């Protein structure tokens, strides 16, 4: 997920801007639920995720917000100790105890529609349910998280926040959310404010956060931070806060998944936007968007090494001088612009297929033991910060190779994709040009049950929020427009013909056009289809 | 109490109330209309009764579900603890949830989506733990996350064929304390 908020001094017109954009997928029905919610001292539009009583990606009069998941430490792993003869049992402050019990019942359906039953057992310990028992190896594996019991009071917390009017009522919200997500906030008077939310647990400091706690009781959490000491800025000097699930400050950590904040990390196409630009609109918002959509998100850090490293060596290979001068034209996009289905730029085949064989070629020895749990780290959606040091020569803890190794990598994958590309494609990089991936708004999200039908309705592949809002925070209030594919609607009649509103949305989204955001209720008249009462 | 409901050229509802009690319960009632079928097997995914009609194939989702998750009174406990208006407020969701579901049983042929006919099986009521069950379900998605594990076996597995010292190294270099040069959303130095 990416967000954006922007100050009157970094804003084109002075008022304070906010971009959402949530990754939740793309399914149908979809995984957002978009609302105008109106009543005395209550204004507010936008959308939140299904089901919640509460809307996420909006405005109401006076403020605006969104969230990304902050990816904070609020799990934590303890190895419970096992009693030698009953796996039930674990050590605990000096004792042996016994885990909570309790038995359900699962009725499952039949291949014949008749119902079965099966019955099971869970467990908990002290520090939360029992995810794993070792019974060969004397341990047991306890999750706990530093909410534990507090969800609904979450849920009120996102509650005050649409309620919320001028920052301190912002700022309180946000210091009752106990789970992990980082809150962005916009104003009418020219504020942005970005707090990094969630329980954060003071741990033993002789604990490696990395790795599962002893769970004996001598390394227990001793409490929780205060909410001050969670990462939060108002106003920053640099007139903005861009987020996509990166690190929240320089001092902040996050233990096991310190590796999703790296030097190399997939913010910088959003940071890249707004350094370049001294001011900055809505449509400016919109091409940032665009641009970390479709990014090859590897160029930023590796395209120029892959290019300086082919200059140095540009008299070796013939086909050098023309590569060198495909990858510096190259916008470093993986974009269709004029919708013929083939990626414009056919450098970019070359460059998928040289990271490719590079990362390979880095780490398919050394980690060969491990690399099917390492490679999601070395390869990470975020970035591949350690092949890049090891890559550009800079310091590792470990001493994968040489300088001169690590160039003879780069050179040696360059030619292999070039002889590749050669062999099966041609000698232009127009030759190179791939189709482009497409996705469908599927049946079945991330909460790993199938909801509904999906759709076939097949669109370019885009790293992109499952909705967008652009949010202006002008003086007479809220003004922009947003997107919420698939469709508002998910019914589907018995005849098996959608709703008219059902995917009504998905072309909208993949050709980058988007609705007006409706909020007073002028404008909100002039865009009604019907009207219609309710009652209690 | 009345709530009036406008409809615009992409169908989103802008509900108009004349309290907060009142548009929370049309707030649920719209998305019940509109989603229902969507509603009913996020709350099932949650409370582990996806098996209970798609079969067998989610018996181990419905086990994982129900271990980690809490009891019906464990959710009332949290209900209670929270301030008035905003339980107030949960629970007019759900009624206006249940309003639908009501709505929708008298005429299903018109009412329920085609999943369920082919399906074969009904929505249900819904109360104020059901509602918490809907937010349980998404949101602990993005907190979870058992990665100090899988960082355990890695380890021991470049112990073992590494040692002990350039095992802690290559760690060091997979999975950092810290990486000083990561892009943060913000700077001390910037205030
Ligand atoms: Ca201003
Ligand atoms: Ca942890
Ligand atoms: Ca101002
Ligand atoms: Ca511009
Ligand atoms: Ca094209
Ligand atoms: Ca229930």
């Amino acid at each position: 997920s990416n967000a954006m908020i922007v100050g009157e001094d970094k804003s084109k017109t002075g008022n304070a801007l906010l971009f959402s954009g949530p990754q939740v997928g793309f399914v149908a029905p979809g995984f957002l639920y978009e609302v105008g919610l109106h009543a005395p001292g209550f204004d507010m539009e936008g959308s939140g995720f299904i089901g919640y009583p509460f809307i996420m990606f909006g405005a109401n009069k006076h403020i605006a917000l969104t969230a990304t998941a902050g990816y904070g430490n609020v799990t934590d792993i303890f190895e419970e100790k096992l009693h030698p003869n009953d796996p039930t049992q674990y050590f605990y402050k000096g004792e042996w105890r016994e885990m909570e019990k309790r038995t359900e019942t699962f009725t499952v359906r039949g291949e014949d529609g008749k119902p079965e039953q099966v019955e099971t057992v869970f467990y908990r310990t002290v520090h939360g349910p029992v995810i794993s028992i070792d019974e060969e190896r004397g341990v047991a594996y306890s999750k706990s998280w530093s909410f534990r019991g507090t969800e609904a009071q979450s849920m009120q917390a996102y509650m005050k926040a649409n309620w919320a009017k001028n920052l301190k009522e912002f700022e309180e919200a946000a210091s009752e959310y106990t789970m992990s997500l980082n809150w962005y906030y916009a104003d009418k008077r020219g504020n942005i404010a970005y707090y990094h939310a969630g329980k954060q647990p003071v741990r033993n400091e002789e604990i490696d956060e990395r790795l599962p706690t002893p769970g004996t009781g001598e390394y227990d959490w001793q409490g929780f931070q205060p909410f001050e000491q969670n990462p939060q800025a108002v106003n920053p000097d640099n007139g903005y806060v861009v987020n996509w699930n990166n690190k929240p400050s320089q001092e902040w950590r996050n233990g096991e998944r310190s590796f999703y904040w790296g030097k190399d990390n997939r913010v910088q196409q959003f940071i890249n936007g707004m350094e370049e630009r001294e001011k900055v609109d809505l449509e400016d918002l919109n091409e940032i968007n665009y641009t970390a959509s479709f990014a090859q998100l590897r160029t930023h850090y590796f395209k120029p090494l892959l290019i300086e490293v082919l200059k140095e060596n540009q008299s070796d290979n013939e086909s050098y001088p023309y590569l060198i001068k495909q990858l510096e034209q190259w916008n470093n996009l993986k974009e269709d612009k004029n919708k013929d289905g083939l990626y414009d730029a056919g450098v970019a085949a070359f460059f998928d297929k040289w990271w490719s064989i590079t990362h390979d070629e880095l780490f398919a020895q050394p980690l060969g033991s491990v690399s099917n749990l390492t490679q999601e780290i070395t390869d990470h959606r975020y970035g591949a910060t350690l092949a890049y040091k090891i890559l550009a020569g800079e310091e590792t803890n470990y001493p994968w190779m040489s300088k001169e190794e690590a160039e003879q990598i780069i050179i040696n994958s360059a030619d292999q994709a070039l002889a590749e590309l050669h062999e099966e494609k041609g000698t232009k990089a127009e030759n190179w040009r791939m189709p482009i991936d497409t996705m469908t708004f599927g049946e079945t999200s991330l909460i790993g049950v199938q909801h509904g039908y999906g759709s076939d309705t097949p669109i370019i592949e885009m790293n992109r929020g499952s909705e967008n809002h652009y949010l202006e925070m002008t003086p007479s209030g809220p003004k922009g427009f947003n997107i919420t594919p698939p469709g508002q609607v998910g019914f589907i009649h018995k005849d098996g013909t959608v709703s008219e509103h059902y995917e009504d949305q998905v072309q909208m989204f993949a050709n980058w056009e988007f609705k007006p955001f409706l909020f007073d209720r002028k404008e909100v008249r002039e865009a009604a289809v019907s009207i219609t009462d309710l009652n209690v | 109490g009345d709530v009036t409901v406008i409809r615009d050229q992409y169908g989103v509802p802008h509900l108009y109330a004349k309290n907060k009690q009142d548009l929370y319960k049309a707030y649920g009632y719209v998305m019940a209309k509109d989603r229902l079928f969507q509603l009913e097997m996020f709350r099932r995914g949650n409370e582990g009764t996806v098996s209970e009609v798609f079969g067998e194939e989610y018996l181990a989702k419905d086990e994982q579900s129900r271990r980690d998750g809490y009891s019906d009174e464990e959710i009332k406990e949290m209900l209670n603890d929270l301030e008035d208006k905003p339980r107030a407020y949960i629970q007019q969701f759900a009624e206006g949830i249940s309003l639908y579901v009501q709505e929708a049983l008298k005429n299903p042929d018109e009412k329920l989506s085609k999943e369920f006919h082919d399906y074969k099986f009904l929505p249900r009521k819904w109360d104020a733990t059901d509602v918490v069950r809907l937010y349980l379900v998404s949101m602990t998605y993005f907190m979870d996350n058992h990665q100090e594990l899988t960082n355990a076996e890695i380890l021991a597995k470049l112990e073992q064929t590494y040692g002990e010292e350039q095992a802690e190294k290559m760690f060091d270099d997979l999975v950092w304390k810290n990486d000083p040069e990561a892009p943060a959303s913000i700077q001390a130095e910037d205030e």
